[PDB]
């Protein structure tokens, strides 16, 4: 189950 | 014994032949059970084990709508880091991410991962108390300044600790067939001449699962570990790993030597003589 | 920038028994970039109908994949494992041996 947030670098 | 769910995330520039590529695999311990392949027709998560096919449609439909939202952010992520260390738009470069959790044989939250590569380099880790940051450079210290700001490592301690956690759990309950089997090695030696003076054991570990295994040679109970050949642990292909260990012999001397064997399906370790 | 070397096994699934159906493997690890060519040959030529496993990596970042086919080995028939990578001068063949 992927997280449901992704955050930019 | 102890299981992990994790996730690698591989994204790579193709300046001149289009949108960057970007690969997603998940495991559970040492079984993958899905890709996703932006340059594969589907555009969905695909199932790659059997036990994860009977997830419904709410399930693959959650796992396609959070895998292309990945995807877009790795895109933006590959312009960025250009930007940080002001390189051309000409070079091909790579960005890895990965991220899971480990239990402990309780199924409780051993430890978290959230971290990055850029062109085969560290680039930005949570560190082990899920509260900070490594950074190694300033490119990553501009990353961790953002994140520091947006309160980051506290999102991600909550998946890493919560839903991590519980949907590793849910997997190897409805896995179990697969998950939660131990196959124990089938071993044999062999003995091949080298010349008329010396001769190879080799000593085998074939169809194991977990992966994780201790494969050693004793001579007169010393252990070898400077005079023993050792393969990397390899996949058979059917989900299970092969092993061999292998010692140089002078005439005479085979009964001075015994391989040992460890793994969590031996209830004793093995000891195999010529 | 950083370029690592595959390390290369060639192998069957199950031990080899001339006539009896098997798969032959060729596992490339430890390599980067993900860029690799890789070829089964069957005495000298190359295999057509071979797959690979989605690409993945280690803790170190190092990649690695499985190329693998369906093969019934005989007394006479040589299998080995032709790579290409950056980091090569020329590609590798590994020569399959039935005991590594």
């Amino acid at each position: 189950y992927l997280q449901p947030r992704t955050f930019l670098l | 014994g102890s299981h992990s769910m994790r996730y690698f995330f591989t994204s790579v520039s193709r300046p001149g032949r289009g949108e960057p590529r970007f690969i997603a695999v998940g495991y559970v311990d040492d079984t993958q059970f899905v890709r996703f392949d932006s340059d594969a027709a589907s555009q969905r998560m695909e199932p790659r084990a059997p036990w994860i096919e009977q997830e419904g449609p709410e399930y693959w439909d959650g796992e396609t709508r959070k895998v292309k939202a990945h995807s877009q952010t790795h895109r933006v992520d590959l312009g960025t880091l250009r930007g940080y260390y002001n390189q051309s738009e000409a070079g091909s470069h790579t960005v890895q991410r990965m991220y899971g959790c480990d239990v402990g044989s309780d199924w409780r939250f051993l430890r978290g991962y959230h971290q990055y590569a850029y062109d085969g380099k560290d680039y930005i880790a949570l560190k082990e108390d899920l509260r900070s940051w490594t950074a190694a450079d300033m490119a990553a210290q501009t990353t961790k300044h953002k994140w520091e700001a947006a309160h980051v490592a506290e999102q991600l301690r909550a998946y890493l600790e919560g839903t991590c956690v519980e949907w590793l759990r849910r997997y190897l309950e409805n896995g179990k067939e697969t998950l939660q089997r131990t196959d124990a090695p089938k071993t044999h030696m062999t003995h091949h001449a080298v010349s008329d003076h010396e001769a190879t054991l080799r000593c085998w570990a074939l169809s194991f699962y977990p992966a994780e295994i201790t494969l050693t040679w004793q001579r007169d109970g010393e252990d070898q570990t400077q005079d023993t050949e050792l393969v990397e642990t390899r996949p058979a292909g059917d989900g299970t790993f092969q092993k061999w260990a292998a010692v140089v012999v002078p005439s005479g001397q085979e009964q001075r030597y015994t391989c040992h064997v460890q793994h969590e399906g031996l209830p004793k370790p093995l000891t195999l003589r010529w | 920038m950083i370029q690592r070397t595959p390390k290369i096994q060639v192998y069957s699934r199950h031990p080899a028994e001339n006539g009896k159906s098997n798969f032959l493997n060729c596992y490339v690890s430890g390599f980067h970039p993900s860029d690799i060519e890789v070829d089964l040959l069957k005495n000298g030529e190359r295999i057509e109908k071979v797959e690979h496993s989605d690409l993945s990596f280690s803790k170190d970042w190092s990649f690695y994949l499985l190329y693998y086919t369906e093969f019934t080995p005989t007394e006479k028939d040589e299998y080995a494992c032709r790579v290409n990578h950056v980091t090569l001068s020329q590609p590798k063949i590994v020569k399959w041996d039935r005991d590594m």
